């Protein structure tokens, strides 16, 4: 992408470092923030035998998907709607992460033009 | 391959199966290879990876298409170079049934598996067009480039031993030098320093 | 006792009569008999043949020992146990040793250099880290329950 | 294979073998047959040009320059006929080439299954035992006393005599025994 | 005798292997260990009859 | 044994020996792993190595 | 123990009072039966070792060696029937008597509770061995070989006798049960260091070490097949048994008096395994492989850890079996062509297809192919050393590589390739030598099935 | 057959079948076939064999050794007391190895049944493992291949000396 | 860019000026060599074809090879300042190196062990 | 058409 | 706990039967290539069942068959780990080997 | 069951 | 082993075929015992190509030391027959 041509050259200082995000407090803007809500409880995800990599605020559509896959066997072509919902939620999470990245990038621009 | 020639006309079944194999090896969506290599390319171009590795992996997918096409050309699309007597037979059921079973596999097995397996990881499914379609672009460009290079080597100009091909034709010289420098030292040491000098002499 | 000491190898030949006798013993033309230099390493009168392997022999000639590519009375190179076709090869190459090594090690060094380069200049996505719930799963991952975790909190942006 | 090379290699032979290797490597480069035909006509033109050059000083110099040019622009991976040195099926059947004397240790049970064959074999062995001394003397009596030999064998001059040293050329195991 | 190989090479071996398994490997501790079966909100555990409550309703 | 199916070719035995050699160079690392896990975990089983 | 020794004695009158024709069958059969009788020692249903008297005993360490020694006799007798076929009856009987005396003395040595009986018999095993070598060997180097074999051992053993007598004068008894409960730390001093040297160097020369190993290849090369078998399988194990028994009274001087020997062994392992590549003589190859293998035993015994002793015992048993087997295999082809060079006969898989499987299986046991017990020993020794210092695995691994290399070289250049068509004298394989290889191999399978027997006192 | 208090095995709460389609499950029917065809004749063979066992039934017991003075209660040079004490120590040593093996087995089985959530739900077994391993280390570890009771005793004594000197100090 | 020989990658004898020689002394040498080789070939074939042969064919060149690589060494060995130094290093250099390696590693280990700061959580078997 | 295949003595 | 393991072991039994025959006098008469191909095919069909049961419930086993040797504090057993990896690879390899045999 | 031809293109089986 | 066995008459027919397809030769004056350099007016550089064509035809290679001795096509036939163990 181009996020790399703006960092590795042309003022690296004003582009984000992926390792440190967020590097600004959450209250720097957004006076109030609804801390993200996780539907699924720990016991549900433990009983369903999920992987630590899969419990990322999108585990409830994943649980519905695994339940559908179990009940609809040997009809492995069913459960295609539940796959789409899990993929959608994961896409929204990726969007939120992109948003954090761009937010930090724009905050860096402030420190450049504030000084 | 220089003495194989056209194999469509003279082995249509084997040739179709070989083309299916080469396609599955390449992307060729919805065959067995796709259902893995697609996600491989996506994961590599969508993670905090070394850029050189990413680059040479894409180049190598292109080269995959390239030498797949090299086979398909020098073995399936040119005119004969093999001896004039023909003793060809590919009708024996021992030859056809396993190959066609493996063909059914190469076609449907990736779909079947990838749909029957549980979800292990979380695939990134939101990326620019020029990354989700990048494996296919790569393979297609490789096909085209190899096609052009070969249609060119059909011409009447004289091929030469360019230093960038003698490096490929010869396994990068890795064997040519290692397989006769390391055993030389090993086996000369074992005699001079180990056996005679010490055991038989000192 | 099948072969006599006058048919076995011996001490370094210093008289040209002894050199003739050695080159005859070894079924060698006198002018083509070169004993290893008298360094005191144990060779003696044994011939010193060219350092060529058995690949460079004619592969068509009906050699007596077809696998070694030697003949019955032919002198055996001191290092034949190494210069057999199952082992070291000294055949000529279309490219020269020096050029081969140069190309190979240049390729490898360029690869290492560009790996370090791409490492300093990685390729990531314009995205933030992955936010996991329940304090990044401290109860999971093997965290002491009786002790309370560090409240890392994630927001909805 | 069947013939033994001479002491040294003449100049014409050198040139012919260079011609052969050049045309083969050129076939390897010129994969297509028409391309190969064309560049082979060119190569024959290059050879035939200096064909009536009588001097030898310049002949050997041209030959060495040609050997240099051939070593250069030399196909690293030239075509090699499978059953030939460097080929896929070079000695692939050398593991089934059991010699004949392995039958002198066969068990009479194994033999009773192939009686005619072993009758024929005993006939052959008698033939050999009879011809041995005659061919030995034929050899010892016609060795040039000049002192230099040639490695080639003589034929059976006298009638009723078998050619000397034939039991290993004859009786040679087949080339694809299965 | 269409495919008696099936019997001769599958059924008897299954008999001996089932004997071995069921009466030696089981009947010995920690020989066969199965990752616990998945339980899902809305399922009905069998032995206990327990009913896992369903999930809180999604805002979407 | 399978590469050296034709044991008259001195070029097949070479390849077989080659493979043996390289895969033993790998066996060295495999054995290093076995030793490390036998000393630091006391079991070669995966269920115990996982800790 | 008498029930195993007195039959081995009566074997002698059975050998001499027997008709010239039935002398081999009787002795072979009754030796097999005695090998059977020796299987009661494995009836150990407790941690209390078997003491049969004030003189004879058998622990888990001595029992495997005793059974191996009782089992190798009939195999040696069999192997020793193709040669001696043209020798006079009395010479054959004398050979058989030498072998029986070796069996008896070795069973005694391994059953001995006291170290003076062990020493007397350890030394008595020189007379029959030397006689076998110098009287029935074929070349003239017989005599120099026997000389080396005698005098390395004696120059090593004399200090051992002096040290045993010193221990007697200091403690009151050389019994091994008493010297284990009644023990005292050895104050670190040059006197006690020389005592360590005296107690160890005899065995170290018999294992052998790297620096002193030239007596072994000369002997094996110039020894008839039976002598080679017994030597490789038992007369080296003798030194390891001695070290394992005597290292209890040398604590803790073994902690810092070992580095030289651990080091020599680890390095000579590489040196010898490399020699085994550029070696024209098959017997010399087998001998140098034996040295490479016993180096590990020496190192293991030097670090004296349980895993170490266990691996050492397993490697001793397995190496004995497989080396006897390899020497049998080599002598098989020797009896045809009468040459020890590994380059002359190099296509023997096209004539002896079955005998090649023995070559294959042995060379696989020579290298560490699992689940062979030749491999479990090497593995546990590697582990013990790694725990000792994590930098031993380097040398261990390069030794592994070289081992695979020269074993494959052996079998390739001996069996595989183009047959030597001038070798019209390659008679098919004898049922007897085939039985020999079978008897050497099957016990390896059985041990691999039940390794609990060859572990040792530590387990 | 085998004690739960030694090799505990949780109750395996199993979920009921929730078929949500019209296709048949090829595993339940194959399973009924396998049962009828394999488990029944095998079960019958087993009934017959257990009956033949019930006839001519035989018993066997567990060897109980009494306690005898340890080496602490033995004198330097007294080889009788020392022999008995050392045979005991070897018995107890073998028993402790088998205990550690039992615990390793419990740990393996726990990790396997849990699966992905083994960092949780499998810390009690790992804790018992750590504990018994610390102990085993402190009572059997640095002894050589010639381990005996005197060596364990000397090790215990040096440990107690170091600890008593770390306690006396700082007091 | 013309070929440059090397001790392994040798000269193919077609770029060697010694084959492109018409000198009569060289040709006399070649002829003498062919004569020797043919003499030996006939001496070998008269045995390889002798039907009154029941044993293999003994090769004295091989016997000499082996007698020279094993038994003719020490008599033809005399000590020298190079032989002695190579022997000394080959014998006592790797030993010294590995001694200091092991000694340092084990001293560091045992130091940490007596002191602490080195953990062996589950080492049970050593 | 058929030919004798030479083989060692595999009786023993 | 029974059917799964039964099949996982019967697969090896089937792969072994041809080799135990190869050490018998039958190999003289019977057609060994066809026998081996049939055994591989049947092993594959049998292995299809563990694959189904895993696709269904996603349970994986640990199966200890034979206790080889107990070395002090360290046991050695012939234990099998029938996870996704092992089962799927078994089935795939058996299909491919079935083809290669013909 | 085939007919080995010389320099000619052979006929094919429908299969 | 799917190729029809080789027979002398076929060898001769194919050799004469390859030769008739050589433009520097007249089919009418062609037969076995015919010499390339004397009866058919050829030179060594053409015999080289003749043997090359024999090779490319039968699919194997003939060394130069022997190829140099092949002038009559019957010699070619006999060489190809002694190499491939034909007897009828
Ligand atoms: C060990 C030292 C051996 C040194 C090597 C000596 C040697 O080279 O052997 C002679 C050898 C000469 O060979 P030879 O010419 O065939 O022998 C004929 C001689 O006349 C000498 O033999 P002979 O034919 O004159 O004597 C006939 C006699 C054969 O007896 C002998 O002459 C040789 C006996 C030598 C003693 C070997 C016993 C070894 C015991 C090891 C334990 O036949 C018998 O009747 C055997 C009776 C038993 C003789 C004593 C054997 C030991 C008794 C053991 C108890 C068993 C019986 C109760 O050389
Ligand atoms: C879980 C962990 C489990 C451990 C897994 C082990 C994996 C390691 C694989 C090693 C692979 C080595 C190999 O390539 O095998 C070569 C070998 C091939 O033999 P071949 O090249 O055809 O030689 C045939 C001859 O040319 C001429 O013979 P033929 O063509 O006439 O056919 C007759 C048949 C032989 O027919 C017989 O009569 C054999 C009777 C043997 C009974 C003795 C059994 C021992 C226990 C009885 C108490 O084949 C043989 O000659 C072989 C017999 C000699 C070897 C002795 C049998 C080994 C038994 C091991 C179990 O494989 C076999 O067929 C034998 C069985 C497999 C070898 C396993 C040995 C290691 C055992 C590890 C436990
Ligand atoms: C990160 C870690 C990555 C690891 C990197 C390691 C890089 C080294 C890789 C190569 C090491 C081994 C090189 C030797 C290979 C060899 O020689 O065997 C093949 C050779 C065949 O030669 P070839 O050119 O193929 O001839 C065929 C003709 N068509 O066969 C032969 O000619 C000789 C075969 C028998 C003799 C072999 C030599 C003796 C044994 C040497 C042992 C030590 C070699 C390995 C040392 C490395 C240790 C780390
Ligand atoms: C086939 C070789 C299998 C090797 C693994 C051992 C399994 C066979 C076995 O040992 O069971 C025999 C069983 C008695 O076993 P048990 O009493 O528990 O302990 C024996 C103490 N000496 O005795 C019985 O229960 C009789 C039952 C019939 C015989 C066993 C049925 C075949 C067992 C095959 C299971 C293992 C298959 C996998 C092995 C190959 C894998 C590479």
């Amino acid at each position: 992408g181009a996020h790399l041509t703006r960092r590795y050259l042309w003022d690296a200082s004003v582009e984000p470092d992926p390792e440190k995000i967020p590097s600004f407090p959450p209250d720097l803007g957004f006076p109030e923030r609804k801390e993200r809500v996780m539907v699924a409880t720990q016991q549900e995800m433990m009983d369903a035998q999920l992987t630590l990599q899969q419990r990322d605020y999108c585990a409830h559509y994943l649980i519905r998907l695994l339940k559908c896959k179990r009940d609809s066997f040997p009809n492995f072509l069913a459960c295609k709607h539940e796959q789409h919902d899990w993929d959608y939620c994961e896409h929204l999470d990726y969007v939120k992460r992109m948003k954090e990245f761009e937010r930090e990038r724009r905050l860096l621009q402030r420190k450049k033009r504030r000084a | 391959i220089r003495k194989m020639g056209n194999i469509t006309k003279i082995m249509p079944f084997t040739s179709s199966c070989l083309v299916i194999g080469s396609l599955a090896l390449t992307g060729m969506p919805f065959l067995t290879g796709f259902y893995s290599k697609d996600l491989i390319i996506e994961a590599i171009n969508t993670c905090n990876t070394n850029a050189w590795a990413l680059l040479i992996t894409l180049i190598a997918t292109s080269m995959t298409a390239m030498y797949s096409m090299r086979i398909i050309y020098f073995v399936t699309m040119t005119k004969p170079r093999f001896p004039p007597l023909i003793s060809i037979n590919e009708n024996d059921p021992d030859l056809m049934n396993p190959i066609k079973r493996l063909a059914f596999g190469s076609i449907f097995a990736g779909f079947v598996i990838s749909y029957n397996i549980p979800p292990t990881s979380i695939p990134v499914l939101t990326m620019p067009w020029f990354l989700k379609t990048t494996a296919l672009i790569i393979s297609v460009l490789g096909f085209l480039i190899a096609l052009e290079l070969n249609n060119l080597t059909m011409k009447l100009s004289m091929n030469k031993a360019n230093p960038y091909s003698s490096f490929s034709t010869l396994l990068g010289f890795f064997p040519s030098i290692i397989h006769r420098i390391t055993p030389m030292k090993s086996l000369n040491l074992s005699l001079k320093t180990s056996l005679t000098l010490l055991d038989l002499i000192w | 006792f099948h072969m006599t000491k006058d048919m076995l190898p011996g001490s370094y030949p210093r008289t040209p009569e002894e050199r003739a006798a050695a080159a005859k013993k070894y079924n060698m033309r006198v002018e083509d008999y070169e004993p290893y230099p008298d360094d005191g390493m144990g060779y003696g009168d044994y011939p010193m043949l060219p350092n060529r392997s058995q690949h460079e022999r004619d592969p068509w000639y009906q050699w007596d020992h077809s696998e070694l590519r030697m003949n019955w009375g032919e002198p055996i190179h001191w290092d034949l146990d190494m210069y057999i076709r199952n082992r070291v090869d000294t055949s000529p190459t279309p490219v020269s040793w020096d050029v081969m090594c140069k190309h190979l090690f240049g390729f490898v060094a360029f690869m290492v250099f560009m790996f370090w380069v791409g490492h300093v200049f990685p390729s990531y996505q314009p995205v933030g880290p992955k936010q996991y719930p329940y304090n990044n799963l401290y109860l999971e991952r093997g965290g002491d329950p009786t002790k309370e975790p560090e409240p890392v909190v994630h927001y909805d942006i | 294979a069947f013939c033994a090379p001479p002491a040294y290699l003449t100049h014409q032979q050198k040139v012919l073998r260079l011609y052969k290797r050049a045309l083969r490597h050129l076939e390897s480069w010129c994969i297509h047959r028409d391309k190969y035909r064309y560049f082979a006509c060119l190569m024959r033109a290059r050879f035939e040009e200096h064909k009536n050059e009588k001097d030898m000083m310049r002949a050997t110099q041209l030959l060495r320059e040609a050997e240099e040019e051939f070593w250069q622009n030399q196909h690293p991976q030239p075509y090699i006929f499978p059953d030939s040195p460097g080929g896929t099926s070079f000695e692939r059947y050398e593991c089934y080439k059991v010699p004949e004397w392995c039958l002198d240790y066969w068990h009479p049970s194994e033999k009773a299954m192939y009686p005619d064959y072993f009758s024929k074999r005993e006939q052959w062995k008698k033939l050999r035992m009879e011809s041995w001394d005659r061919e030995v003397k034929q050899l010892q009596e016609e060795t040039s006393p000049d002192g230099i030999m040639t490695e080639a064998l003589p034929p059976a001059r006298r009638e009723g005599d078998l050619p000397p040293l034939w039991w290993h050329i004859v009786t040679r195991p087949r080339e694809r025994p299965t | 005798r269409s495919s008696l190989f099936a019997v001769s090479h599958v059924l008897i071996p299954m008999w001996f292997v089932h004997y071995y398994v069921k009466y030696h490997m089981a009947t010995k501790p920690y020989t066969i260990v199965s990752s616990k079966p998945r339980i899902f909100p809305g399922d009905t555990i069998l032995e206990t009859g327990e009913v896992i409550p369903p999930m809180r309703d999604f805002p979407d | 044994l399978l590469i050296g199916w034709w044991y008259g070719r001195t070029d097949a035995n070479t390849a077989a020996l080659q493979a043996i050699l390289y895969n033993r160079i790998g066996d060295i690392g495999f054995i290093l792993a076995m030793v490390w896990f036998s000393l630091n975990m006391n079991s070669w089983e995966l269920q115990q190595i996982m800790f | 123990m008498l029930k195993i020794i007195l039959p081995s004695l009566m074997l002698l009158p059975l050998t001499w009072l027997s008709s010239p024709k039935k002398t081999w069958t009787n002795v072979t059969s009754y030796s097999f039966l005695i090998s059977l009788t020796s299987l009661t020692l494995l009836w150990q249903t407790d941690e209390n070792y078997k003491n049969f008297s004030n003189m004879f005993s058998s622990d888990p360490l001595s029992t495997p060696l005793i059974i191996l020694t009782a089992w190798l006799l009939p195999l040696m007798l069999m192997a020793s029937q193709n040669h001696l076929k043209k020798d006079n009856n009395v010479l054959q009987k004398l050979y058989i008597s030498m072998l029986i005396s070796l069996q008896i003395l070795l069973i005694m040595t391994f059953s001995a509770t006291e170290l003076i009986m062990f020493y007397i018999l350890f030394e008595a095993t020189l007379i029959p061995t030397l006689i076998i070598i110098t009287r029935w060997g074929n070349q003239t180097e017989r005599l120099n070989a026997g000389i080396y074999f005698l005098f390395y051992t004696l120059i090593g053993s004399i200090p051992l006798l002096i040290a045993l007598i010193l221990i007697q004068n200091h403690v009151g008894t050389l019994n091994l049960m008493i010297l284990s409960f009644t023990t005292h730390t050895l104050d670190a001093s040059w006197s006690n260091n020389l005592l360590w040297l005296a107690c160890m160097m005899a065995f170290l020369i018999k294992m052998p070490l790297y620096g002193v190993h030239l007596w072994l290849p000369k002997a094996h090369v110039e020894a008839p097949i039976a002598g080679s078998m017994i030597l490789a399988a038992i007369l080296l194990k003798l030194g390891s048994y001695g070290m394992i028994r005597i290292s209890i009274i040398l604590d803790p001087l073994t902690k810092y008096m070992a580095y030289p020997f651990i080091l020599l062994s680890l390095w000579g392992m590489i040196m010898t395994s490399s020699i085994c590549l550029r070696q024209t003589d098959l017997k010399s190859l087998i001998a140098y492989s034996s040295v490479s293998h016993m180096a590990l035993v020496i190192a293991s015994i030097m670090i004296q850890t349980p895993w170490s002793f266990m691996g050492a015992t397993m490697l001793m048993i397995a190496h004995g079996l497989t080396s006897s087997l390899l020497f049998c295999l080599a002598n098989s082809n020797y009896e045809r062509i009468h040459s020890r060079t590994m380059i002359m006969a190099r296509g023997l898989q096209m004539v002896f297809p079955l005998m090649a499987t023995w070559w294959l299986m042995a060379s696989l046991a020579n290298l560490a192919l699992p689940p062979s017990i030749n491999l479990m020993g090497e593995l546990f020794i590697t582990m013990s050393l790694f725990s000792w210092s994590n930098f031993t695995i380097i040398l261990m691994g390069i030794n592994i590589i070289i081992t695979g290399m020269y074993s494959m070289y052996m079998i390739i250049t001996t069996q595989r390739g183009k047959l030597t068509n001038h070798m019209i004298n390659l008679q098919p394989s004898h049922t007897r030598e085939l039985t020999l290889m079978a008897l050497h191999m099957i016990p390896l399978i059985l041990l691999t099935t039940s390794p609990k027997l060859i572990t040792g006192l530590t387990m | 057959s085998w004690d739960k208090d030694v090799y505990p095995e949780p109750p395996s709460r199993t979920p009921a079948p929730s078929p949500q389609t019209s296709l048949p499950n090829p595993i339940t029917y194959l399973t009924k076939a396998y049962d009828l065809v394999v488990d029944w004749p095998v079960t019958l063979v087993r009934e017959f064999i257990e009956r033949q066992h019930a006839k001519n039934r035989t018993y066997y017991y567990h060897r109980q050794y009494r306690r005898v003075p340890d080496i602490t209660e033995c004198k330097e040079g007294d080889v009788l007391c020392i022999y008995e004490a050392e045979m005991q120590w070897r018995r107890d040593f073998k028993v402790d190895q088998e205990i550690m093996n039992i615990i390793q087995e419990r740990l393996k089985a726990c990790q396997q049944r849990e699966g992905e959530n083994y960092q949780q739900n499998c810390a009690k077994e790992l804790e018992q493992f750590t504990k018994v391993t610390k102990a085993y280390q402190d009572r059997y570890l640095d002894l050589g291949a010639y381990y005996s009771a005197r060596k364990c005793l000397a090790k215990q004594k040096q440990r107690m000396l170091e600890e008593r000197k770390a306690a006396r100090q700082e007091a | 860019s013309k070929y440059k020989p090397a001790p392994l990658a040798t000269l193919p004898s077609t770029l060697d000026p010694a084959e492109y020689d018409v000198s009569p002394e060289t040709r006399r040498a070649q002829v003498e060599r062919l004569s020797i080789r043919a003499r030996l070939k006939r001496e070998y074939l008269l045995q390889y074809n002798d039907p009154k042969r029941v044993s293999h064919i003994e090769d004295p060149a091989l016997i000499r090879w082996t007698y020279a690589r094993s038994a003719n060494i020490y008599p033809n060995f005399r000590p020298t300042p190079k032989n002695s130094l190579l022997g000394a290093v080959a014998g006592f250099g790797p030993l010294i190196f590995w001694y200091y390696v092991f000694k340092t590693d084990r001293d560091r280990k045992e130091r940490l062990i007596q002191e602490g700061k080195l953990d062996r959580k589950f080492n049970i078997s050593y | 058409k058929r030919l004798f295949v030479v083989k060692p003595s595999l009786y023993y | 706990m029974n059917i799964f393991t039964t099949s996982i072991l019967l697969i090896f039994i089937l792969l072994l039967s041809p080799i135990l025959i190869s050490m018998s006098n039958l190999i003289k008469h019977i057609n060994f290539p066809l026998y081996t191909t049939t055994s591989i095919k049947f092993s594959f069909i049998i292995s299809l069942l563990p694959l189904l049961m895993f696709f269904h419930n996603n349970m994986e086993y640990m199966i200890t068959t034979w206790h080889w040797v107990t070395m002090n504090s360290m046991e050695l057993k012939m234990s099998f780990k029938t996870d996704f990896f092992s089962i799927l690879f078994t089935s795939v390899a058996l299909f491919v080997t079935w083809s290669i045999m013909q | 069951h085939i007919q080995p031809r010389y320099r000619e293109f052979p006929q094919l089986t429908r299969s | 082993s799917d190729a029809p066995p080789l027979t002398l008459d076929g060898i001769k027919d194919r050799v004469l075929y390859v030769l008739k397809l050589y433009d520097k030769i007249d089919p009418e004056k062609l037969s076995v015992n015919s010499h390339f350099m004397k009866d058919l007016g050829l030179d060594s550089l053409d015999q080289v190509e003749i043997i090359m064509a024999m090779e490319d035809e039968f699919g194997f290679e003939i060394p130069d030391i022997d190829a140099e001795k092949l002038m009559c096509p019957q010699e070619i036939v006999d060489y190809i027959a002694d190499k491939k163990d034909v007897y009828e």
